[PDB]
């Protein structure tokens, strides 16, 4: 029975992973914009 | 024999071992090429690797046509490529760091106390609107051409625009590296002996290597559309092509607003 | 089913992990041999073994001459060899021994089992990470037998390849080492990508990430550090490669370079690197202490989130390796304080392990000893870090054997104890033959005695001002340098004995009866499988009731 | 002539203080050393006791607990305090050793592969400090009959072999020396443990330290950044003398 497998747990995790990484990436861009607006 | 999971199990494969023999020889031969001896040992390696890569990726199509790329497997292959893209960003960050440092605090004869002049004294930069904006319109257009190709296969199943769009994208992609290989010919400063030349030619240099890769990758996806290989549900290879290509665009847009606009 | 198809073509993660373990041992022994020869020269002042005179004999000849001393009058100090040995030691250990045996070796084996996965996400790319790792190790070895600095063989730069020394050291030996590190990163990045996807996508049905075993978490965090750190190191050494061979001036000041910018970029990799080493040991120790104290690991979440905390903060403390290099006071201040923050979650975990022992019924078997040993060394090592974190005190201590002592306690011995703890814990579960409990406990105690008398005397030498990478020292140190070289010699015997213990075990070893051979509280999914687990594990995905 | 900055054959504490910064580095280390001596002893005993009190023989059934919200906050607030403690006394010592003052003497020190170079920009003096065992002073960077006689020459013992240099940087007591440091070849590092100063000689950077010499005598220090084959063999000698004696030298060397 290939193709059958239940993915709900993984598809959720992937939406989190996308939501997480996107969030994390802006924080860092913001952190460097702060750091540049602080001590450049 | 008797399994309930969708996960891809693989038969043994030579290519991991074969690629790393070739890759060792490639890099060993490159060291010797860099020190006067013949490029031949290096390019044996390159050929053995490029032969292995070819074999490898041909099976990741074979398996997808074999019906190994189930829902989870295809999903997993999507993370794998995103994690890769992320570590591509971390590679480029080392070069944006090296540029922004020697731009914000360039080295002056009284260095840590009082900084020097940027752009370096007597380095004549590129006009950021004359040519570089031509390349920024070359890429931004090719990025639209590859997205129309995606939206075609995924949301229209229209195999004509998929092929047409990709051909236009591959064309403008190869055109960028051609137009860029003129910006290198017409460079108003050297590669060796100054940081600006070092930061410039290495940063756009690797991006150009990534464009070359992204165009070859898109061509493999078009070659497959020629053989009618994708469906609206199963197109991980085609998916990663437009991701990788859109990543290259983000990198250039940074380079443009970093090295050319802000750093002229 | 042939020796070639099974080990040179494997896509079974359990075998690829075994490959990593054994190669890590092999390169270890090579690099440990480098350290026995290093302490041999440092045994007492004056150069006796690394004499320029030995150069006039051929490679094989001058080798075996170097293994046996000389008079100070018949010995011209060849510092170059010394530098190549210390460089050889470091580069092998940081890139080809310890991460490969922990992340490559145990991580590849058990993390899929711990989460109930049949294989890894990309098990063909998995094999590539191993063979690229062998390719790097080759190039690395080649660097020791190559046109190098000062007219000799080998690169004597230091494991961190500082410029302009790195960029201007003659020959091509360095360039090999560059590409060796390039491949060791290429190995790791692919391994990481695999691990992250595997962990996130291939868990058992019902196992949320807050139900994932601790070792798996420790490997998961390690993979994220690798994913983000190693690409930065690629840029770093590529800049050394173009300076060396394409005449750029990234770090040459005459062209406008800044050798300090290298250290920033390198140490941006360099700390994450040191947390990529120990993080899997955190996991292994978590599993062992919980098993042999018959008690569920104290404070799961916190433990994890501590690992996440360490993992995130690990990037933004990097410049405390540069306190002396000439950093602005504002900078030195920030990195002083940030470095202090990391100390809190790294500390907390030491308490949680003690709290797991608290209340339980402790079976003091060999793996539990090693994990307990780790706790000690990780505290001893970690507290000297607090000292160094204060930039003020760093000035005296920096580039002295006090640092060498600190990072051996916490990292070298920490991860080594982690590796050995793993080995005795899982040897039956991997081979089907158990070790002899007397030999194990001996190997531990020899190591614990020797390795303390190796590096704690080095604390003194640092406070007395003995600097790093010195082939020779004032006579006024030699007392402690002899104490250390003794302990290091004893330690070498322990690691030799161990290589026997496993040789006995893998051949003359007591074949293991049951699936779980430890006790009830070794309660994770590997102890459900057969003692040597099936070539295809979890063909039937395990149902929730299995953990 | 009193050799002060120097290793003692098997010592465990620091090298003798000679400056106000080297007093504070001696102090900060002692303060910390109490706190770390406590934490390791505290952890060792908790470990040992738990292993005894909770061995499967001495205690049959394990406990069930996994969390302790009170004690876990105790585990966190205490080390944050411990670090705020150490931090509060360490940030001052850091600013003091990094905020450079007015210079009585200014010296420029330059790192060269396997020797040093001193400039007094004001008093118009320049010279190079090679190790007494140098190949520029005949030796093979090792001890020999010849090399010992030369050590006696400069008023040193066979003891001081790897520390003693052919020329010394000489300085007045109770005067603030600002030592500026740059590298010429690769990265070198200038240190005098007695004075409590370490600064890397990075090619292309003007890095600065300062030390106020409180006592008189000979102080040593070795190079602290791997710089090539003879990285062990380029040390530092700082003779500090009285203002009367130093004024006599500042005309002599000219
Ligand atoms: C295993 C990896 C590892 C770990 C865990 C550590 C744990 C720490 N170490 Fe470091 N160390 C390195 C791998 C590690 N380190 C390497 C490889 C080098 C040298 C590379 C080279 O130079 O060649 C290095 C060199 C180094 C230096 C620079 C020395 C120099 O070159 O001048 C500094 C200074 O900031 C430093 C600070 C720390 C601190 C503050 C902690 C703290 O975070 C530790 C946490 C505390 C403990 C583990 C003790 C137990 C404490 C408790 C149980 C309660 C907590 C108590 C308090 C918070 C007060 N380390
Ligand atoms: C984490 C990796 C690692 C390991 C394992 C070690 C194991 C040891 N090292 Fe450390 N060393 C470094 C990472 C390590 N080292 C680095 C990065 C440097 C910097 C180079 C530089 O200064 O530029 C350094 C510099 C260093 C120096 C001084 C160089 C100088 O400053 O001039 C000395 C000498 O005292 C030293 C002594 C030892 C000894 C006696 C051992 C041991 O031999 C003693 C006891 C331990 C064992 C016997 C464990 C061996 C077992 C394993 C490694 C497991 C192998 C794998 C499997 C079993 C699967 N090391
Ligand atoms: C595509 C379209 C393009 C459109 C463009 C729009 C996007 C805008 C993006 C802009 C971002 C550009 C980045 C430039 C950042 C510059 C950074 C900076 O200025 O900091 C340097 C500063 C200088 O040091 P200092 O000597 O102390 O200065 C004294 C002189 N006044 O250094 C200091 O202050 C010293 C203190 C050190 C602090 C280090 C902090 C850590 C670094 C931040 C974390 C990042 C790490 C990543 C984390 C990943 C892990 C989760
Ligand atoms: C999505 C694709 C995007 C394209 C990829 C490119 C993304 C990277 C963009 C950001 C790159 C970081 C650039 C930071 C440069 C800051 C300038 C600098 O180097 O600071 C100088 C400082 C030492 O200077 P100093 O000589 O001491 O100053 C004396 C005063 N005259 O040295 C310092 O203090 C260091 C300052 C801290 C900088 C930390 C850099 C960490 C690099 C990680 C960036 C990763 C970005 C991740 C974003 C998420 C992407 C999805
Ligand atoms: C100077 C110029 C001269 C030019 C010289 C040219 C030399 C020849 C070199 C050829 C290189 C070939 C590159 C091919 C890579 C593409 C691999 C690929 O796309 O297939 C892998 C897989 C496809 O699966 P999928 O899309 O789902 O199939 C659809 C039906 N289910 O999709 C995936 O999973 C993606 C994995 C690919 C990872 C690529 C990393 C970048
Ligand atoms: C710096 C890197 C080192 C940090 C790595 C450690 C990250 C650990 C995050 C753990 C998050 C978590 O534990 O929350 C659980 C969250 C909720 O979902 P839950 O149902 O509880 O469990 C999944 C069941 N399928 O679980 C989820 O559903 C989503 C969890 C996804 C976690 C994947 C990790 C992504 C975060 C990495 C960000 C990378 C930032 C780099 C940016 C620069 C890019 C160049
Ligand atoms: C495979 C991985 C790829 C990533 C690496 C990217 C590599 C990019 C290489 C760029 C090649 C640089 O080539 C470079 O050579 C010459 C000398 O330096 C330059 O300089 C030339 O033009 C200038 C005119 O003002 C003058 O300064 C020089 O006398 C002249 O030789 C070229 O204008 C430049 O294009
Ligand atoms: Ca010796
Ligand atoms: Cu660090
Ligand atoms: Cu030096
Ligand atoms: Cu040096
Ligand atoms: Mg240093």
């Amino acid at each position: 029975v290939a193709g059958s497998m239940d993915i709900t747990q993984q598809e959720k995790t992937f939406a989190g992973f996308v939501r997480m990484v996107t969030w994390a990436a802006v924080v860092i861009v913001a952190a460097l914009i702060f750091l540049a607006l602080a001590n450049a | 024999h008797a399994k309930n999971h969708d996960y891809h199990i693989l038969p043994p494969s030579i290519w991991p071992f074969m690629a790393s023999v070739g890759a060792f020889v490639m890099l060993f031969g490159a060291v010797l090429w860099m020190h006067g001896s013949g490029p031949w040992m290096g390019l044996i390696g390159l050929v053995v690797v490029l032969y292995t890569m070819f074999g490898w990726w041909s099976d990741v199509v074979t398996e997808s046509l074999e019906g190994d790329h189930t829902p989870v497997v295809r999903l997993g292959l999507r993370w794998g490529f995103i994690l890769f893209i992320m570590s591509e960003v971390m590679f480029f960050s080392a070069w944006f760091w090296s540029f922004f440092k020697h731009a914000l605090y360039p080295m002056g004869p009284e260095s840590p106390i009082i900084d020097g002049i940027f752009p370096p004294e007597g380095i004549i930069t590129f006009d950021p609107w004359h040519l570089p904006l031509i390349n920024t319109l070359i890429l931004l257009c090719s990025g639209c051409a590859a997205t129309w190709a995606h939206h075609a296969l995924v949301h229209e199943n229209n195999r004509r625009d998929v092929a047409w769009g990709l051909a236009l994208a591959i064309a403008l992609g190869a055109l960028f590296t051609v137009f860029q290989a003129y910006e290198y010919s017409h460079a108003a400063f050297g590669f060796a002996g100054n940081i600006y030349g070092a930061n410039f030619f290495m940063a756009t240099g690797f991006h150009g290597f990534h464009v070359i890769v992204g165009t070859i990758f898109l061509l493999v996806c078009l070659i497959r559309v020629q053989r009618g290989h994708f469906t609206p549900e199963k197109h991980v290879g085609f998916e990663a092509a437009i991701w990788y290509w859109h990543f290259v665009d983000v990198v250039w847009l940074f380079l443009f607003a970093s090295i050319y606009i802000w750093g002229q | 089913r042939g020796f070639f198809t099974r080990w040179f073509m494997s896509t079974n993660h359990k075998d690829i992990g075994v490959l990593y373990l054994f190669t890590g041992g092999l390169v270890g022994l090579i690099s440990v041999a480098f350290t026995v020869y290093m302490r041999m020269e440092l045994m007492a002042p004056g150069v006796q073994f690394m004499c320029a005179e030995h150069l006039e004999s051929g490679l094989v000849k001058g080798f075996f001459q170097s293994l046996w001393p000389s008079a100070v009058e018949n010995c011209t100090p060849n510092g170059h060899l010394w530098n190549v040995m210390i460089t050889g030691h470091g580069i092998l250990m940081m890139f080809f021994v310890v991460i490969p045996a922990l992340f490559g070796g145990f991580g590849n084996y058990f993390m899929p089992l711990h989460i109930g996965a049949p294989d890894m996400a990309f098990p063909r790319m998995n094999n590539l990470s191993y063979w690229l790792y062998v390719a790097g190790t080759s190039l690395a070895v080649a660097s020791l037998f190559a046109p190098g600095g000062n007219g000799q063989l080998g690169s004597g730069i230091g494991w961190v390849l500082y410029p302009p020394l790195s960029t201007s050291e003659s020959g091509y030996s360095t360039d090999l080492a560059i590409f060796a590190v390039h491949l060791s990163g290429a190995s790791s990045i692919l391994g990481a990508i695999n691990m992250i996807t595997t962990f996130l996508n291939m868990r058992a049905p019902g196992m949320t990430m807050h139900k994932v075993p601790l070792f798996a978490w420790s490997i998961f965090v390690t993979a994220w550090l690798i994913l983000l750190a190693l690409p930065v190191l690629a840029g770093a050494i590529t800049m050394l490669l173009t300076d060396r061979n394409f005449g750029t001036t990234f770090f040459q000041p005459s062209g406008g370079g800044d050798p300090v910018l290298y250290q920033h970029i390198l140490w941006f990799f360099g700390h994450p690197e040191v947390y990529i080493i120990v993080l899997p040991a955190f996991g292994i120790v978590s599993h062992v202490i919980a098993t042999f104290a018959k008690k569920p690991i104290f404070g799961y979440l916190p433990m994890v989130y501590a690992m996440v905390a360490i993992g995130v903060l690990g990037f933004v403390v990097w410049a405390h390796h540069m306190y002396t290099a000439g950093l602005s006071l504002t900078q030195q201040s920030y990195f002083m304080m940030a470095t202090m923050v990391i100390a809190v979650p790294t500390g907390i975990k030491i308490f949680s392990w003690i709290a797991t022992m608290w209340g339980g019924s402790i079976e003091l078997k060999t793996p539990m000893l090693w994990a307990l040993g780790f706790l000690f060394l990780f505290t001893v090592g970690g507290v000297t870090g607090i000292v160094l974190s204060q930039a003020s005190v760093d000035r005296y201590y920096h580039d002295t054997y006090y640092v060498v002592a600190h990072f051996h306690y916490v990292m070298s011995l920490g991860a080594v104890f982690g590796i050995f703890a793993g080995i005795y814990f899982w040897i039956g579960k991997m081979s089907g033959r158990q070790y002899p409990e007397w030999a194990g406990k001996l190997h531990f105690w020899m190591m614990f005695v020797g390795a303390n008398l190796t590096f704690f005397p080095q604390h003194f030498l640092g406070r007395q001002g003995m600097p790093r990478r010195y082939i020779d020292y004032p006579e006024a140190f030699a007392t402690w340098n002899f104490v250390s070289s003794l302990g290091a010699f004893l330690s070498f015997a322990s690691f030799l004995f161990f290589l026997g213990v496993i040789f006995y075990t893998l051949t003359r070893g007591a074949r293991v009866t049951a699936n779980n051979y430890w006790n009830e509280h070794a309660d994770t999914l590997e102890w459900t499988l057969t003692s040597p687990p099936p070539e295809h594990t979890f063909e039937q995905l395990p149902k929730r009731e299995d953990w | 002539l009193e050799i002060i900055g120097r290793p003692q054959p098997g010592g465990t504490g620091f090298q003798p203080s000679a400056s106000p910064v080297a007093t504070q580095i001696h102090w900060l280390d002692g303060f910390i050393l109490v706190i770390i001596a406590a934490i390791t002893i505290f952890v060792t005993l908790l470990i040992l006791y738990a292993v005894w009190r909770f061995h499967e023989k001495r205690n049959k059934v394990p406990a069930r607990f996994t969390h302790n919200s009170p004690l876990e906050i105790a585990w966190t607030i205490v080390p944050i305090v411990i670090l705020v403690a150490i931090g509060a006394f360490s940030l001052p010592v850091l600013f003091n050793q990094q905020e450079i003052p007015e210079a009585d003497v200014t010296v420029k020190v330059t790192g060269y592969q396997w020797y040093w170079g001193y400039e007094y920009p004001d008093e118009e003096i320049s010279f190079e400090s090679y190790m007494i065992g140098s190949p520029a002073t005949g030796g093979d960077n090792r001890m020999s009959p010849e090399v010992e006689q030369q050590l006696i020459e400069a008023g040193y013992s066979r003891d001081e072999f790897l520390l003693a240099t052919d020329t010394a940087m000489v300085v007045p007591v109770n005067k603030t020396v600002v030592v500026q440091v740059t590298g010429a070849d690769v990265i070198h590092s200038w240190t005098v443990p007695a004075f409590g100063v370490k600064q890397d000689a990075v090619p292309g950077r003007l890095a600065q330290l300062w030390f106020r010499a409180e006592r008189e005598g000979i102080f040593f220090g070795q190079c602290s950044e791997l710089c090539g084959i003879s990285h062990a063999y380029m040390p530092i000698t700082v003779k500090v003398v009285s203002e009367e004696a130093y004024a006599a030298w500042l005309e002599q060397h000219h």
